[PDB]
């Protein structure tokens, strides 16, 4: 019944599950090092935000720059865990890498919307697609309010109100 | 793996950085070249604190000259020796006499400099040193005296 410590505090992602890794040890906030970052390693971290499975693990954080202190080091894992601190590490608090080598991670579910025709990759005027598990997929026909259509053109960006062009 | 700021005064107060265990081979070894490469000795003389002075270079042991040397060069060389300034600058070969081959190198020291292989040196295409020319000092022997801006 506390929001607790060491939670891996996922940030500059855009969602729930992306981004960095950030966690909060004796009363600190910090970043991972990518040094040996596995996919399998990707698995337990993506498992205890219970976003699911893994996608993709990225180094040098490409997500972002992590400000704080570096925490851990040439972690690797079994990949079958719920704590995140029970990984096979190389020690505690000491890094031989620097800052730009903090780590990234996507989990199963870091959804993205976009609005694509064939000239262009992001246009005001397209098809609706979906990001899943590592996926693009077009979206439903059937019962399409006009406030549902309101929502998506205002997540995009392109207008406050739209229409669904039968064409 | 030493992390040392560059001002440290030993080597001992330095951020040093462990890795795990592990090494490499004996073949990579690394070896340090540090800038003072002259050895000055006092020879022929009847007190410490004075000497004909000799450096030795190409293995070999030859007698300073006379020749471009002045007070300041004695100074600094006391001050290396620890026997504190020179008093008097001996002239002539009152008490050298001998080795020969005679090098040629004439030091140009300003003197606030505390070991003698820390001034300037310049020797080549010097002239040729004249006989009986050969430098020497006559240092305190207080330890109690130290140079001063401007006896
Ligand atoms: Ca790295
Ligand atoms: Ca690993
Ligand atoms: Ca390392």
């Amino acid at each position: 019944a506390c929001i607790e410590s060491g939670q891996l505090r996922l940030v500059n992602g855009g969602g729930r599950c992306a981004g960095r890794v950030e966690i909060y040890h004796e009363g600190s906030w910090g970043t991972i090092c990518d040094d040996s970052w596995d996919l399998s390693d990707a698995h337990v971290v993506c498992r205890q935000l219970g976003c699911g499975e893994a996608i993709n693990a990225t180094g040098s954080a490409h997500f972002g720059e992590g400000t704080g202190p570096i925490w851990l080091d040439e972690m690797k894992c079994n990949g079958k865990e719920s704590r995140i601190w029970q990984c096979h590490s190389h020690g505690w608090g000491q890094q031989n890498c620097r800052h730009k080598e903090d780590a990234g991670v996507i989990c199963s579910e870091f959804m993205s919307l976009r609005l694509t025709s064939e000239a262009s990759r992001e246009a005001c005027a397209g098809r609706l697609e979906v990001f899943y598990n590592g996926a693009w997929g077009t979206v439903g026909k059937s019962s399409m309010s006009e406030t549902t259509v309101g929502v998506v053109c205002r997540q995009l960006g392109c207008a406050d109100k739209g229409k669904i062009n039968p064409a | 793996e030493f992390q040392c700021e560059g001002h440290e005064s030993h080597l001992s107060l330095c951020p040093v950085a462990p890795r795990p265990e592990g090494t490499c081979s004996h073949s990579r070894d690394v070896g340090v070249v540090c800038s003072r490469y002259t050895e000055i000795r006092l020879v022929n003389g009847k007190t410490p604190c004075e000497g004909r002075v000799e450096l030795k270079t190409l293995g070999a042991w030859g007698s300073l000259c006379n020749s471009h040397w002045d007070i300041e060069d004695a100074h600094v060389l006391c001050q290396q020796l620890k026997c504190g300034v020179a008093l008097s600058t001996p002239g002539g070969a009152r008490f050298g006499k001998g080795n020969g081959q005679i090098w040629r190198h004439m030091f140009h020291c300003t003197g606030t400099e505390q070991h003698m292989g820390d001034c300037p040196v310049t020797a080549l295409g010097a002239s040729l040193c004249p006989s009986e020319q050969v430098a020497s000092v006559i240092c305190s022997g207080n330890q109690s005296q130290t140079l001063s801006s401007c006896v």
